[PDB]
């Protein structure tokens, strides 16, 4: 019932906490230093 | 008294260098250049440290901000009765006179001077915060 | 009596912290010799100690389960039950002299503000005046309320500066 | 011409100032209107350069206020042999050195503080002292408490002339400045007389009264019948039976036959078996060489004749080719700006008691001071926190120096002009160099704290697992240890245990032993680097940067010490370089904090202990090396465990530091008050309370006023470091004076 | 030149140092302080805030019983 | 905190079964700094050790975790902005004057915290140091001793 | 940029003016003091926000007032 499979925290964890904050990080960097028109 | 013309090519006071010079700054946003007449040659301290000889008559430095030409400024009257001026310059080449603005020092009442940022009231006669709220952004009672 | 607590006087525990205090005292004075000077001064301690002991039950004192005696501070308990030297007249006894000390001072800093120089009277003590209200501090009790009744105890709020509000 | 110049009666001996505070200020003279005058008058009370220009006066002042010095010195030692004679058991301890405590305080009976009279033995109960006095006077010979009551009252007419040497020199006879400015004198008189002479002095005390009077100490005489030091100086048969070259007097002095004194003259090392300390008769060939070097050294300075050197030209002699004008105006800066002979004088010095606190625990000169852990730990401690006050205190005065008597008229192309105009290459280096160390030093620890918790105890930096041996200190210590055999041939044995080789036991007690480094002390050693480097970055930076930056151009103009140039410019808070020294100061007691507790965990692992049949017991049971690689292993192997001894200290006589280590937690929060706050919140909360007194008519006419910003910053620091070195102590005498 | 960010404040946008970072996250949620701000806009963006810090919450509790139901006993 | 720790402290004696200790030790500070903060820490310092780890070592691990946040706090409160302002400026001249590294530039130009700013950095480290210190010195002494 | 104000109690010290260290001030003629003089804030642009001005300023409460505003190179007083 609603269970995830023993996999996911071997994937989960790893996508968040490395992969998502990265992706986060990246976007957000560029924001920040793009210029108004 | 005109609006001087700096001379870039005038001699600089006698000096090695340093590492508190100027910055990749001085070539992409602007730098700030002084210039002095001295009657002698006098050794002096570099606002930027280190000492340096003026040379008889002309003299020319170039500083990072404005701060540090004023610096040097307030040394050179204080200490050997000089009258130096200086400008901010563009790297597209533009020169901007700044000090004395009017040739007179501003410490000296000057006509023609109009007054700016003055205020016909005392602190204490300023409005209440909430008056200047909601305006286009964050104010000050005073700026009204 | 009050709050479940029992008389030093009456506490086994406090009997068993006077007897482990001498017995302290008792093992040391062993390594010496009968009329040595650490003798004699381990000897006055234990006598202090018992005297203590002694003096702290005469006054009534109560004892926790801890054996150690504990102060009444209801005015009204302690008046009641015989034990108002714990609280009650300890505190008239410091408001009197905390009163002496603030009443001189103020005495002091009135007198000498009607001088040519205040300040150099606060750094250098005008000590025959300082002596003189010193001595005449005792009766400041009466004087305070005197003051209090003429309205010249404190002062008008027209002559004391504030912030703009 | 170098000549004795002084003015007569210059200044008349008057109480009149002394009834009018703040004379010596123009600015304070005119009486206090406000609280902040107070603090002014204190803490301008001995800046004689802020009082006048005149370095003539200036100089007359400091000559004046180090005899005053000299006489408290003099005091606080008539004090302490005055309290080894009259209340103290030294007589009994020298009868029995290895069970007896020394003991030089005896307390009063009041409000029960007479437990603090521990049982220290022979028949005496006071507290226990660690200051080494009571070895430093069996050393010296003395067997009496008449010999400790003479010298006491000989102190005190020492003091007595320093106070007078100070009067005369100020009110009656003056020194000029031509005077004061004979450094080539000064320093041939302070080599070859002070040093020199005294020095050779010593050799005639050590010879003539310490090496005799503890022979028949160290032989088993007991002290009542051993010859006073007089018969041993006036009968030559007595000295010739303890020592056989006696017997032909100084002849072999004048023949070059020194051979013969080889009895008394030694080059033995290593340590007396019996005492535990050095042999007397190495030191007295040690101060007889030493005062012979000296004397020599102070012949080298030319004064009235034209033999000598001039230091003017020796420093203008020596240019190269990278350093523009060299040491010119050297000369100049060191003989007319007293801030630049502090700075340099306090940074020799403390480094000098720092090296100190090293020498003297390797190689023990004391009878009887090697066993004794507690004294040993507080020599140790207190000379490596003398010596770092004095460091920090350099580096103020030479920002003082380059703020107020640094001329650039004078430094031209010379070291220093040159110095000031690399100073961001000085820095920026020396800031990667600070950064590097830390990730290689703390983040080592971090790494086997972190491995540690994680389970993988094989993954850390240990001698078990992942090694980092520190090989140079090692090989060093091998070579030092065969030197007796090849470079130092004449040498019986090494100049330390520490080094290598067999141990030495007195009383049961390890005096001293080898003393093994590994992966811990390489750790530990990398940390000092760190903590050293970083004190040098803000103190250097603050001296450098002191005349200007490029944040502030006219930083020399606003002085050394100054809170602030504004919010301005982003914030210019703290760029005084008075604040640099306000900084130094809490990371030189962070790096002296971590080297005094290296050295207690280390002494208390690896070489103190008690030696029994087959086997030495050390206090910790050798757990340095182990539980010194990560930051848990010192708050639970270090401070925890050995913080029992101090929190089970009540109801004994080490209760003292009990309460002490309580009051020393307070002072030190205490002092976050000062150093979080701002004299902004704290002005407008007294005007509140001035409202209170001005309603009951009691507000006083010296108006209250917050504490400046700096001296908010001073009160803020003194108080952390009197709370965190006062709670190190407490912990240290305590945790020491139990498992001693 | 002038930064897209914060859109909200021009000074900041205007501001060429890292400060222009910090500031405009330390200012985010002082929306009176916000340009070309007025009362109603101020009550409106504080009403959906208000919604958003709800929406977390419940969340957060969905998420505490989904660890139990699935990880724990 | 000293709620928190009178609240504890008296739990941990009740739980325990000795109410006297509590009673008799919390008269003085000593009795709180040895029978309630030294006493009651020996479980969790023991978290991980040279002999192996156990489940506290995440707690030991955390409890010097807030001890070290605490301290940096510390130096965003001691150390203010002008000392800070002046070594930046010396790095960013280090990196234009660095070859190849002066190739790569920042688009924001770098300066110290501003003097709120840092206020509100230091009192951050300091709050959560606080929170996490005690936060793992309550959970491993009450799990450990119970 | 910081907001320099300069208001009517003004008596032409000249103490600010002369305190200024990026000559964001100057004397103006004025009749409302003695002096026939008051200060004026012409440029401000220059302003760093080190408020030596109001230091230097005698009168009770402050004739010149600097408000911290917008950050700039000029404003943070950089040479970078
Ligand atoms: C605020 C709610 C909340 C919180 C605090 C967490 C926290 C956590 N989740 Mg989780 N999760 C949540 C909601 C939440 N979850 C909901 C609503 C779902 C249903 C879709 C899931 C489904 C889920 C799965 C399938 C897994 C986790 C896992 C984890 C743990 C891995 C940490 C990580 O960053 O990797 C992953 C984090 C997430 C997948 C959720 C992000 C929540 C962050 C902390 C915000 C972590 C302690 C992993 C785990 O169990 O590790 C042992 C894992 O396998 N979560
Ligand atoms: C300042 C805080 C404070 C507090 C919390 C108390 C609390 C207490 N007082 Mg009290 N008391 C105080 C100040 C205070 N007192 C002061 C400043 C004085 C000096 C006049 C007294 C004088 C006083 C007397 C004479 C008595 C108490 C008594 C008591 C206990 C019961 C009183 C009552 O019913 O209500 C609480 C009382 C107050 C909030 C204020 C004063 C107490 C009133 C005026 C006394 C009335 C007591 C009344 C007869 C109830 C008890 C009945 C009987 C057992 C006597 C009670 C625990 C009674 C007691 O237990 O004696 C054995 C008692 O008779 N107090
Ligand atoms: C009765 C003897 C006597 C008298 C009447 C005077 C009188 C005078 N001296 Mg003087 N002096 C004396 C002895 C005397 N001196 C001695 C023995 C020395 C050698 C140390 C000096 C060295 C000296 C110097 C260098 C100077 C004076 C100066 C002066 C004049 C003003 C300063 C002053 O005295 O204010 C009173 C000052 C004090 C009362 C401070 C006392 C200082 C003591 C020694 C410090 C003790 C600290 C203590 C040991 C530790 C405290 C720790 C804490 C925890 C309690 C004044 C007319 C000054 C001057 O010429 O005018 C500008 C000057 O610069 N004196
Ligand atoms: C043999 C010559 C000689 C000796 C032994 C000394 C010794 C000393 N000088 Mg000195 N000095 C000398 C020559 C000498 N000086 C000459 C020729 C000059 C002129 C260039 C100076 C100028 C000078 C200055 C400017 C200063 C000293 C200072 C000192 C003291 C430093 C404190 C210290 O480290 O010692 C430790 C202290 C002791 C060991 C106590 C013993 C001291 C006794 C009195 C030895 C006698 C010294 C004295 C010069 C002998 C003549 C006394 C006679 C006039 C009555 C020290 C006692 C400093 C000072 O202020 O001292 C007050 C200092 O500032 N001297
Ligand atoms: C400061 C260092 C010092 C001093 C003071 C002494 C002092 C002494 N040593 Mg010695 N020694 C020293 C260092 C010193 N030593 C060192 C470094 C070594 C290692 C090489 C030695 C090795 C050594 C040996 C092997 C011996 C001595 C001996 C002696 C004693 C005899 C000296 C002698 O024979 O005639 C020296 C000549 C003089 C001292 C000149 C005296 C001039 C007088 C005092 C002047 C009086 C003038 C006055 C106006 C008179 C009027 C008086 C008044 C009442 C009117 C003597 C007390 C001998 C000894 O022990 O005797 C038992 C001896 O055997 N020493
Ligand atoms: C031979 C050593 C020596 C000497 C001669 C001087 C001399 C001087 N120093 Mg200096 N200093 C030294 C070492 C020395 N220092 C060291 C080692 C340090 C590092 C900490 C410093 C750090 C330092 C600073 C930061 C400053 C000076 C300043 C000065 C000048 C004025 C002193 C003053 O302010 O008067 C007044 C002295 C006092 C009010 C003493 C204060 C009381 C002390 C600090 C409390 C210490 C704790 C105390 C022992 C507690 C006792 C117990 C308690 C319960 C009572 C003066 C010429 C000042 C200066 O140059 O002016 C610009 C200055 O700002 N020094
Ligand atoms: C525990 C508190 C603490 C800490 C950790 C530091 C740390 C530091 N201080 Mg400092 N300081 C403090 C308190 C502290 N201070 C206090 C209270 C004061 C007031 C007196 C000062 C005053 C002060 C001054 C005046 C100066 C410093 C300087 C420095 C730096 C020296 C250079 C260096 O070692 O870089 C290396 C960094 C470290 C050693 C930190 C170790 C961190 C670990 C090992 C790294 C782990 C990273 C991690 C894996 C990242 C991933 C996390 C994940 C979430 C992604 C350094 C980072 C100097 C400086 O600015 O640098 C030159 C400097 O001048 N401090
Ligand atoms: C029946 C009509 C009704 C109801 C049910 C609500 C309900 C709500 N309105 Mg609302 N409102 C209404 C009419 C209503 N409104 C009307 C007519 C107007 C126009 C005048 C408004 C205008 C309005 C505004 C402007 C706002 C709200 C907001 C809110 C939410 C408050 C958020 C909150 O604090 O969480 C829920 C609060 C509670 C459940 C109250 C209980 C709190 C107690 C103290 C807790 C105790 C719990 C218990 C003791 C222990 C629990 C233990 C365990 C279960 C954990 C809430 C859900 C806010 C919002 O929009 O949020 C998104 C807000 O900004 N309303
Ligand atoms: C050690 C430095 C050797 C270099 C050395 O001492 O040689 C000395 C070198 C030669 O000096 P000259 O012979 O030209 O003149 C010296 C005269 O002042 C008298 O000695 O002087 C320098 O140029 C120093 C170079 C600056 C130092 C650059 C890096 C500094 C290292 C920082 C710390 C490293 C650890
Ligand atoms: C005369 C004098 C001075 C005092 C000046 C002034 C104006 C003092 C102001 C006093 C004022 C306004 C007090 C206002 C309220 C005081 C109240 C309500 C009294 C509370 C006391 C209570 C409830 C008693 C508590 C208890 C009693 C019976 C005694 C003990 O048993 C302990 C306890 C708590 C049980 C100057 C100048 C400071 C200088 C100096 C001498
Ligand atoms: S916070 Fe204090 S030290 Fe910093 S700029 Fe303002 S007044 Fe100066
Ligand atoms: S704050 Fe500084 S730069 Fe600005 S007007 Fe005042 S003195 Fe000039
Ligand atoms: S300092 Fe004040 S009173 Fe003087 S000229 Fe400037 S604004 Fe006017």
């Amino acid at each position: 019932p609603f269970v995830p499979p023993s996999w996911a925290p071997s994937v989960f964890v790893p996508l968040t906490g490395l992969v998502l904050p990265a992706i986060a990080m990246a976007t957000l960097f560029v924001y920040i230093e793009k210029e108004a028109p | 008294w005109t609006v001087p013309t700096l001379n870039p090519d005038t001699p600089s006071p006698i000096f090695g260098g340093s590492t508190g010079g100027l910055l990749r700054k001085a070539q992409t946003e602007e730098f700030y250049v002084i210039t002095w007449e001295a009657k002698k040659e006098q050794i002096f301290e570099m606002p930027t440290g280190g000492a340096a000889i003026m040379r008889q008559g002309p003299n020319l430095l170039k500083f990072g901000k404005k701060e540090q030409c004023l610096a040097l400024t307030t040394q050179l009257r204080n200490k050997f009765k000089l009258t130096p001026c200086f400008y901010r310059v563009f790297p597209d080449g533009k020169v901007q006179y700044l000090h004395p603005a009017d040739g007179v020092y501003p410490e000296k009442v000057n006509a023609g001077r109009v007054g700016a940022n003055q205020n016909m009231r005392r602190i204490g006669q300023n409005v209440n915060p909430i008056k200047v709220k909601f305006s286009g952004r964050m104010m000050s009672p005073a700026e009204i | 009596d009050i709050a479940g607590l029992t008389p030093c006087s009456e506490s086994k525990a406090y009997a068993k912290l006077e007897k482990k205090e001498l017995k302290t005292l008792e093992k040391r004075l062993k390594q010496y010799e009968a009329d040595s000077a650490p003798a004699v001064a381990l000897k006055a301690t234990m006598e202090r100690t018992k005297a203590r002991f002694a003096n702290y039950a005469k006054a009534g004192l109560l004892c926790g389960n801890d054996g150690l005696p504990h102060l009444i501070a209801d005015p009204g308990l302690a008046l009641k039950y015989g034990h108002a030297g714990e609280v009650f007249i300890p505190t008239f006894g410091f408001l009197y002299v905390a009163g002496y000390i603030g009443y001189v001072g103020r005495q002091y800093l009135i007198a000498v503000k009607g001088e040519a120089k205040p300040t150099d009277k606060e750094i250098i003590i005008d000590v025959p005046l300082a002596t003189k209200l010193a001595w005449q501090g005792a009766g400041w009790p009466l004087a305070a309320v005197q003051e209090l009744q003429r309205g010249t105890l404190l002062e008008k709020e027209e002559n004391i500066t504030v912030s703009p509000r | 011409k170098v000549k004795i110049a002084v003015d007569r009666n210059p200044v008349e001996t008057s109480f009149e100032k002394w009834a009018k505070p703040g004379h010596f200020s123009r600015t304070l003279s005119k009486g206090p209107n406000t609280t902040t005058w107070i603090w002014n008058l204190h803490a301008d009370a001995h800046d004689f350069d802020s009082h006048t220009s005149d370095l003539e006066e200036i100089s007359r002042k400091v000559f004046s206020a180090h005899f005053g010095q000299l006489g408290i010195i003099f005091i606080w030692l008539s004090g302490m042999y005055f309290h080894g004679a009259r209340f103290s058991n030294y007589e009994a301890w020298l009868s029995d050195p290895t069970h007896i405590k020394p003991s030089a305080q005896v307390v009063w009976p009041i409000v029960g503080q007479e437990i603090l009279n521990g049982d220290v033995g022979g028949g005496f109960q006071g507290i226990q002292i660690t200051s080494g006095f009571f070895q430093l006077w069996r050393a010296s010979g003395i067997t009496s408490e008449l010999q400790l009551y003479t010298t006491a009252i000989g102190g005190l007419v020492m003091a007595a002339a320093m106070f007078f040497a100070g009067w005369f020199h100020y009110h009656k006879a003056a020194p000029k400045l031509e005077w004061f400015q004979n450094v080539e004198s000064m320093l041939n008189h302070h080599l070859g007389g002070l040093l020199g002479l005294g020095s050779l002095a010593w050799a005639g005390h050590q010879i003539h009264v310490s090496l005799p009077v503890n022979k028949l100490l160290d032989a088993g005489v007991d002290p009542k019948e051993i010859p006073l030091p007089h018969d041993l100086l006036l009968n030559r048969a007595i000295m010739a039976d303890l020592y056989p070259s006696f017997a032909k007097g100084i002849a072999p002095f004048f023949t070059l036959n020194w051979s013969e004194y080889s009895d008394f003259l030694t080059f033995k090392g290593g340590l007396n078996p019996v005492t535990g300390g050095l042999w007397l008769s190495d030191t007295a060939h040690h101060h007889v060489a030493i005062a012979v070097l000296f004397l020599v050294a102070g012949h080298m300075y030319r004064t009235n004749w034209g033999i000598g050197h001039s230091m003017k030209e020796i420093l203008e002699a020596h240019r190269g080719p990278f350093t523009g004008e060299g040491h010119v105006g050297l000369y100049e800066i060191l003989t007319t700006s007293w801030h630049a002979q502090l700075a340099i004088n306090l940074a020799l010095f403390g480094s000098l008691s720092i090296i100190v606190a090293h020498h003297m625990y390797a190689m023990p000169p004391y009878p009887y001071l090697a066993t004794d852990y507690g004294t040993q730990l507080s020599l140790f401690t207190h000379h490596t926190w003398i010596g770092g006050f004095c460091i920090v205190g350099a580096g103020a005065h030479a920002a003082i120096f380059m703020v107020r008597d640094y001329d650039p008229t004078n430094n031209y192309n010379n070291l220093l002009d040159r110095v000031i105009r690399h100073r961001d290459a000085i820095i920026s280096h020396l800031n990667w160099v600070c950064i590097f160390l830390g990730f290689h030093s703390f983040g080592l620890y971090i790494h086997n704290d972190t491995m540690s918790a994680l389970g993988r105890p094989q993954d850390m930096f240990s001698d078990t697992a992942i090694q980092l041996q520190p090989v140079f200190a090692q090989w060093i210590q091998n070579t030092h240890f065969l030197a007796p055999q090849l470079t130092a041939p004449n040498a019986l044995a090494a100049t330390s245990l520490t080094w290598g080789g067999d141990l030495v036991a007195v009383g049961g007690k390890v005096a001293m032993m080898p003393i093994s480094l590994g992966t811990s002390d390489f750790m530990v050693h990398h940390i000092h680097a760190f903590t050293i480097h970083v004190t040098v970055l803000i103190l250097l930076k603050g001296v450098l940067f002191a005349r200007s930056s490029r944040l502030i151009p006219d930083k020399a103009n606003l002085g050394f010490r100054f809170p602030c140039d504004g919010p301005g410019r982003g914030g210019t808070c703290q760029v005084s370089a008075w604040d640099h020294v306000f900084l130094g100061l809490f990371w030189m007691y962070n790096s002296l904090s971590i080297v005094i507790f290296h050295f207690s965990w280390k002494m208390q692992s690896d070489v103190w202990g008690t030696v029994t049949a087959s086997g030495v017991s050390h206090i910790t049971g050798g757990n340095f090396a182990q539980s010194a690689n990560t930051i848990n292993g010192w708050l639970r192997d270090f401070l925890w465990a050995q913080s029992s001894q101090v929190i089970q200290s009540y109801g004994s006589a080490l209760s003292a530091y009990g309460l002490i280590f309580l009051g020393a937690h307070f002072v030190w929060a205490f002092s976050l008050m000062f150093l979080f706050s701002g004299r902004g919140y704290w002005q407008e909360l007294i005007e509140s309370i001035v409202w209170a007194h001005n309603k009951l008519k009691v507000a006083p006419a010296i108006q209250p006023r917050a504490l400046s910003i700096t001296q908010g910053r001073a009160v803020g620091v003194a108080h952390y470091l009197l709370g965190g070195i006062a709670t190190t102590w407490s912990f240290f005498l305590a945790r020491i004076i139990s498992v001693g | 030149a002038t930064k897209l960010f914060p859109k909200f404040s021009q000074g900041l946008a205007q501001d060429p140092t890292t400060r222009r970072i910090w500031y405009g996250l330390a200012m985010a949620h002082d929306f009176e302080s916000h340009d070309g701000m007025t009362e109603e806009n101020l009550y409106q963006k504080i009403f959906a805030s208000h919604f958003g810090q709800l929406s977390i919450i419940f969340l957060w509790t969905s998420g505490n019983l989904f660890h139990v139901a699935w990880q724990g006993n | 905190g000293w709620v928190t720790f009178y609240w504890h402290w008296k739990h941990l004696t009740l739980w325990q079964g000795n109410v006297a200790q509590f009673d008799e030790s919390s008269t003085y500070l000593m009795g709180w700094l040895r029978d309630y903060l030294w006493l009651n820490s020996s479980q969790l310092i023991n978290g991980y050790n040279p002999f192996g780890m156990n489940s506290l070592s995440v707690w030991a691990w955390t409890f010097l975790f807030g001890h070290l946040i605490y301290a940096t706090g510390f130096m965003f409160l001691i150390s203010w902005r002008g000392y800070w302002q002046e070594l930046i400026e010396t790095l960013v001249w280090a990196h234009e004057k660095t070859p190849l590294a002066n190739l790569v530039y920042w688009k924001d130009k770098p300066v110290a915290l501003s003097i709120v700013q840092a206020r509100l950095v230091g009192l951050a480290h300091f709050s959560v140091g606080y929170i996490f210190t005690y936060a793992a010195f309550l959970i491993a002494s009450t799990s450990g001793r119970f | 940029a910081h907001i320099v104000k300069i208001y009517d109690t003004c008596i032409g010290c000249t103490q600010c003016v002369r305190a200024c260290p990026l000559d964001v001030l100057e004397m103006v003629p004025w009749d409302g003091c003695k002096a026939s003089q008051m200060a004026s804030a012409p440029r401000t642009e220059d302003c760093v926000g080190c408020k030596r001005c109001e230091t230097a300023c005698p009168t009770d409460f402050l004739s010149v007032r600097v408000y911290l505003g917008s950050e700039s190179t000029r404003s943070m007083g950089l040479s970078y």
